[PDB]
């Protein structure tokens, strides 16, 4: 059983940055490449003592990528893994998918192939993108679409990087957001939005870091990564694969937008003081203070959710607890299910990276619900496009790269539709 | 002589039969090795019916491990008699089916299912007399119940004159696992319904119910719990594999249990299940050990056995007992629980003795009742069923795989009809 | 005998006094009997063992020997990151100063100093199997 | 903001209200009413008994 | 203002926020105990019969 | 044969239960490994009216522990003979009554004594022929006397043919612990007049002043007034554990001191009880235990015979001793203070002996008499019932509960009418 997980843009690449350092330090890999079978579901042992990651970085700015290519993990990352374009896509949804891509996704594409053809029980794909930018957005949608040519049937999880409502750092994100769901919406199976404002609210809340870097956001979100594989790499009491979330949380082919949220997200010095347990972490996983997403649940109605749960933790009171949350009634539930949970247990407790600001915790919980939250957020995004569009604003870059206002309306619609279909299963 | 086969399905199927084949292997003096080192000669004379003669005083166990993720395999392999199964027989697959039910029943299973339908044929050509076979498995899981569902239905269309156990939990929504647990359990109990002669229905609530209130344990994991549905299947066994004053073999019991063709669902119970700080200040009585039996907490399914009438109930006993004073208990509880059970049958209670205790006590007993009380959990499930169907939730991931809606339907009317001809003999 | 332990070891606890300024030979002052006593228990038990004034002894030559500086932040800004942090001052105020500088500093002053073993048995509810696990409870009677 | 908070937390509690069970309460009532039937039951018995 | 009287309203109406728990506890418990006097009542009344 | 189950409520019911079961156990020579180690077969065949074998030579009492606050339990559990006990009969709330009477009898009884019932039913039928139940309570306090009272009713309810003993405590103004003293015992009362067949009172302040004079005590801890109580029951019930010349059994005692069904209120009191300086001065013979027994200052109740007179009383002997010397011994002090007995009864006396004399003593006694001073006791609280009712005080603690007024209105006026009976026959 072996999955691949592709990078895409300068968040994407970041975030793999922090998650093979934890990847490494799970399964006791040193940067230099070599130990001192668990891991055969990340790195492929070639000839005689040294692990090569089942991965490929690609940008199409080369700054990051050979600030890889001379960082720590010069001899960890295989050389023609890290794939890198010659100049920008600049915030540029049109230009970074008809322009560049038609140049670097022949080259992407073909380079999995031959990954894949190593691999030989493959699960399936993970990809890791922000939409807000322009090569994230335009050739990671355009990636999406030829692998789903090319492969189809596997399973896709899609952990994207959504702009937040108000915090937010670029200016045509908007157009690159609605543009990249547009395709998003039939490409990926499953995907999970990650909002830089909601973990920002969390290391200041929770971690207690009033000064956050990206470092501590792509800590945690590796930490959210490994926490849903840990049942694939080992075993636990009730293991569950990367094809349940397929089936038992995507009620219809195009509501999949998973909120994700992790507890206990603690300090150095509040563990070796709050007595932990499974039924306050169980709570602790469900309030909007510790979501991954800013957005309100309590007005949304839940569809399904997922507890993964690491550590040192009997399925008795996992089962209290959840038993607690269903009879609790300040959240609700949909009608249109009444079993809305998927419990997961694995024994090997999260392990801690040095430097991190996290402790060495006992039993953790990473939650992966679905609600009509989501479908707040997308009219709240949908709001702030009207408004650029309806000016007719920054279009005639798009215009200029070789696209028109079809494409621009379609996606507006297409938003309108989805709209349409929350509000409609919500009832 | 008599032969019982064992196929577990699912990862719950193997941790149970895990559990299973070490207490049997227990039973029988056989090291975790798989030599024998026991001391009486009574354990070597009824072990073909579970048991292969190997080499050099080696038994391998006649059970077929199906599954399709490593996992299971290998947590099999990793633990005490872990080593005594055969190689060959650890048929699996490479896939899973993800709690997919049509991914068990129609896509993955037409690749595996001749590979476990030619290494069961082996297994029961090379035999000489078959009794019966003897499936544990889940009714929730995708790969457990869809393929093991399959694999019944090859099977009985195959051998239509050999018996059949199944030993399948049945999801409650107070310990809900999975989403999809009324799609998989309908389509799986329709299944059932035509093709298995009897189920033994089981669930982890009243596992966890039983571990709190009269073992009283701290963290039940799930090998006690696996460690008990063990002990019931131990105890339904016994008759075979020991001489007893009345032996009632699985034919025996089955005709004893089930009036009608379509009312063969059972719920179990295990006795003495006492905590360890209570272990001494108790005795050994065949009436500690009947209280113990017809009490409603102690039954193995989330049904309240007071909610309606038994239809018939059998108890088997282990040990060194005074058959007198077995048949007058039932006598007693047969009088005083005057109006649970049903009126147009006399003598609703068959009762059996075997010579030999489980290692461990000094007196057991197993209780398979076949109540009306099953049909509240049908209803249960059911309307969880309808909740969903009347909005298709989650349809699509069946019905783009090959599976049409009529099959769903058929499932609602066999649960329908089933619910109604229990309320009927109610 | 009375006590009915060893004696030979057993110093009579007032005679602390008197054994600083036979150590001394010369007079202790204030700064020196407020860390004698402060190192030292004067207050539970009349009887004393060597081990101890051993114990206790050993802390005190801690103490007159080295100092740390009580000014362990030269920042102010890091040092309020740290208060913000929940990070705490590690070195100790009764290593740190001679007497306390503020109420509660007298109020904690004198915990750190070895207890002497209690010379008695301890009356302890303490929770037993039954009320643990095994007796009856109204919610094990509702499951 | 402020008034958006307070009404969230005003739904809230609106949410946290009630007791009321009404299934429940029925299962109550035809429980205490078949222990009727079965007191009257009883002393019946007891009299064709004597 | 009129929001943060609606709120100390239903705040005074709800109870506290404990409150609906405790109910619905109450009447579990009730209900099993109601069951537990009918099965020792058909007990007694069985044991009248025969 | 004969079966007695005990029941020990509150916190003053733990205590002396817990040296009664030391001292029942010294008695038949069980050691507190609950392993027997008498030497005599006498102790053999009457160790079912008071244990259950478990298994082998395991012997544990037929008692039930019932409270609210687990500091009681761990007293019984830590103290010597503290783990006889089966653990199972420690039913037992968490929150605890705090002296409210209502408490007791409303609010924690509804969840707490189902369970206690489900005990006491196991323990009931445990055993083939009951004699008669024997609870130890106080009537002050809240999880005591509220919560014993309750039981009292639903066990009178339920077996309303077997024997019932009840001891308890009662207040006084110069022990005056509780300050709701009236409030319960008014209430207490009031259903024990309704219910038990017969309660047989006790006080501190008798103790007191016995362990004052008679046994000369310096430091008069509980567990030596427990001891002497304990020593009492111990004797009520030699009977049935042990052949005499002349048999008195439970019911035996109440229909020879019971003339009018609400006139069963005894005094005790015990001897020999000589000090340890003064054992050596004294004679062992029956008018030397019988003008110790019948003096004042010996009963156990703070009421002095000699402002009534008695109704009817009984002496139980054990050990060797001249019946002749009994029966002339109770015929003299009958007709020597012959204004103090009533008239219109000859023979006011019930006398018995037994042939084993507890260990230690060569020769004892207990006096059980039914005396009418017991209305200057009645008295003594109603005064107080009315003195705190005529202006309300402490009573919206019990209001606002659930108990309304109209009860201490029939509380009182059934006190009042009982003492008016009592000053009728007198
Ligand atoms: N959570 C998180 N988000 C990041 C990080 N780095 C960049 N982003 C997000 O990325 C978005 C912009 O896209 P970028 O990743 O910076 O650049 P790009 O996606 O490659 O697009 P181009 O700049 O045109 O190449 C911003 O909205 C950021 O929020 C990071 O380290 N962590
Ligand atoms: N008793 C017991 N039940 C289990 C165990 N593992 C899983 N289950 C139950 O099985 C159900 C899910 O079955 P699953 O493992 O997904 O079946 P499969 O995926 O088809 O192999 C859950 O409701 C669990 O309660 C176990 O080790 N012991
Ligand atoms: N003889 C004796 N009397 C006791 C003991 N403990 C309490 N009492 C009496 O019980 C009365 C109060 O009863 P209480 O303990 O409050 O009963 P409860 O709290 O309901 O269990 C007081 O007047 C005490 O004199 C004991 O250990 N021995
Ligand atoms: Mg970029």
């Amino acid at each position: 059983r072996e999955v691949i997980s592709i990078h895409i843009g300068q968040a994407g690449i970041q975030v793999g940055n922090a998650c093979w350092e934890l990847y490494c330090l799970e399964h006791g890999i040193q940067p230099d490449g070599q130990m001192p079978d668990a891991f055969n579901t990340f790195f492929s042992e070639t000839g005689a003592g040294k692990h090569v990651p089942r991965c490929i970085f690609l940008d199409l700015e080369p700054t990051v990528v050979d600030e890889v290519r001379t960082g720590t993990y010069r001899q960890l990352f295989h050389p023609e893994q890290l794939i890198s374009g010659k100049e920008d896509a600049a915030n540029n949804f049109a230009r970074g998918h008809y322009t560049i891509g038609k140049e670097i996704v022949d080259l992407a594409l073909d380079r999995i192939r031959k990954l894949a053809d190593n691999c030989t029980g493959l699960q399936g794909f993970l990809v890791f993108n922000a939409v807000g930018g322009g090569t994230g957005s335009g050739l990671g949608s355009l990636l999406l679409e030829r692998l789903s040519v090319d492969y189809g049937k596997k399973s896709k999880l899609g952990f994207t990087v959504y702009p937040s409502p108000q915090v937010s750092t670029a200016v045509v994100e908007p157009y690159n957001s609605v543009l990249s769901t547009h395709s998003l919406l039939e490409h990926t199976d499953v995907a999970v939005m990650l909002d830089n404002e909601a973990i920002y609210d969390i290391c200041r809340r929770s971690l207690d870091i009033e000064r956050p870097t990206y470092t501590n956001l792509n800590r945690l979100i590796a930490q959210v990564i490994s926490s849903l594989t840990a049942s694939l790499r080992f075993d636990g009491a009730l293991n569950v694969d990367i094809t349940e979330f397929q089936t038992n949380l995507v009620p219809y082919p195009r509501i999949h937008f998973m909120l994700s949220s992790y507890a206990p997200i603690i300090s150095a010095e509040k563990a070796y003081h709050e007595q932990l347990s499974v039924a306050e972490i169980t709570n602790a996983a469900f309030e909007p203070a510790s979501m991954m997403v800013k957005c309100d649940p309590r007005h949304g109605k839940y569809m399904a959710c997922c507890l993964m749960y690491r550590g040192d933790v009997v399925p008795k009171d996992v089962n209290a607890s959840v038993a607690t949350i269903k009879t609790k009634r300040t959240i609700q539930f949909v009608d249109w299910c009444p079993t809305g949970f998927k419990c997961g247990i694995n024994y090997q407790p999260p392990t801690v990276v040095p430097g991190g600001d996290l402790a060495k915790v006992q039993r953790a919980v990473c939650m992966i619900s679905n609600s009509t939250a989501i479908g707040e957020i997308f009219s709240r995004l949908d709001h702030k496009f009207d408004l650029m569009y309806a000016k007719r604003a920054f279009v005639h870059w798009y215009v200029g790269e070789g696209m028109e206002e079809g494409e621009f309306s379609e996606a507006r619609e297409d938003l309108a539709a989805l709209e349409k279909d929350f509000e409609e299963v919500g009832a | 002589m008599r032969e019982i086969v064992h196929i577990q399905g699912g990862q719950c199927g193997n941790q149970i039969g895990a559990k299973f084949w070490e207490v049997v292997s227990d039973e029988h003096g056989i090291d975790p090795t798989g030599t024998y080192h026991g001391d009486s000669d009574l354990q070597l004379e009824r072990i073909n019916v579970y048991f292969n003669e190997a080499t050099g005083g080696r038994y391998v166990p006649r059970a077929i491990l199906m599954d399709l993720e490593p996992g299971t395999m290998d947590s099999v392999r990793s633990g005490p008699y872990g080593q005594i199964f055969r190689p060959d027989n650890f048929v699996f697959g490479q896939t899973g089916a993800g709690n997919n039910w049509a991914k068990g029943h129609y896509t993955e299973g037409a690749e595996l299912i001749d590979s476990v339908l030619d290494v069961v044929r082996k297994e029961a050509e090379s035999c000489d007399c078959l009794q019966g076979f003897q499936v544990c498995h889940s009714l929730g899981g995708g790969t457990g119940s869809g393929m093991g569902t399959l694999l019944i239905s090859k099977i009985r269309e195959e051998y239509p004159d050999r018996m059949m156990l199944t030993f399948s939990v049945v999801p409650s929504p107070k310990v809900s696992d999975t989403v999809v647990e009324p799609y998989n359990a309908t389509l799986s109990v329709h299944q059932l319904v035509e093709n298995a002669d009897e189920c033994m229905v089981l669930d982890n609530e009243a596992l966890y119910d039983i571990c709190f209130r009269t073992l009283k344990l701290t963290t039940p994991t799930f090998g006690d719990l696996n460690h008990l549905i063990s002990a019931v299947m131990s105890g339904i066994t016994c008759c075979l594999r020991f001489p007893g004053q009345l032996n009632a073999d699985l034919r025996k019991l089955a005709v004893n249990l089930i009036p009608f063709p379509r009312l063969h669902f059972f719920m179990v119970g295990f006795t003495p299940l006492t905590s360890r700080g209570s272990q001494q200040y108790r005795a050994l009585t065949v009436p500690e050990l009947t209280q113990q039996m017809w009490d409603a907490k102690n039954m193995m399914c989330a049904a309240d056995p007071r909610h309606g009438r038994y239809l018939t109930a059998s108890a088997l006993f282990r040990g060194r007992m005074s058959t007198k004073e077995v048949d007058e208990q039932m006598l007693n509880v047969q009088n005083k629980n005057s109006s649970y059970f049903v009126e147009w049958i006399p003598n609703n209670v068959k009762s059996s003795v075997c010579d030999i205790p489980p290692k461990g006590l000094k007196m057991s007993a197993t209780f398979i009742g076949n109540s009306t009380a099953i049909q509240e959990m049908f209803k249960r499930v059911s309307e969880q069923f309808t909740a969903m169907f009347r909005r298709k939730a989650f349809l699509h991931w069946y019905t783009g795989e090959g599976m049409d809606e009529m099959e769903f339907t058929e499932a609602e009317s066999n649960m329908n009809d089933l619910v109604s001809e229990y309320q009927q003999y109610q | 005998v009375a006590l009915e332990v060893d004696g030979a070891t057993h110093i009579v606890r007032a005679k602390l006094g008197d054994i600083l300024k036979d150590i001394l030979g010369r007079q202790p002052r204030k700064h020196e009997l407020d860390a004698w006593f402060t190192h030292l228990d004067f207050d539970r038990s009349g009887v004393m063992g060597i081990d101890e004034y051993i114990k206790g002894v050993e802390r005190l030559l801690e103490f007159s020997a080295t100092g740390v500086t009580p000014a362990t932040y030269s920042s102010f800004d890091t040092q309020r990151t740290d208060w913000v942090r929940h990070t705490r001052v590690g070195y100790e105020a009764q290593q740190t100063l001679r007497g306390p500088m503020t109420t509660a500093q007298e109020v904690g002053w004198h915990t750190a100093k070895p207890a002497p073993p209690e010379t008695a048995q301890r009356r302890t509810l303490g929770s037993t199997d039954v009320t643990q696990r095994e007796g009856h409870t109204a919610a094990s009677y509702y499951g | 903001n402020v008034l958006n908070k307070q009404r969230d937390d005003t739904t809230d509690a609106s949410r946290l209200t009630p007791g009321e069970l009404s299934e429940e309460q029925a299962y109550i009532q035809q429980l205490q009413d078949e222990m009727k039937q079965i007191d009257e039951e009883l002393v019946e018995a007891e009299a064709k008994n004597r | 203002s009129e929001m943060g009287s609606t709120l100390t309203t239903t705040r005074n109406n709800m109870g506290g926020i404990f409150s609906a728990k405790e109910q619905s506890t109450a009447v579990q418990k009730r209900i099993k105990l109601l069951e537990n006097r009918l099965e020792k009542a058909y007990v007694k009344y069985n044991q009248s019969i025969t």
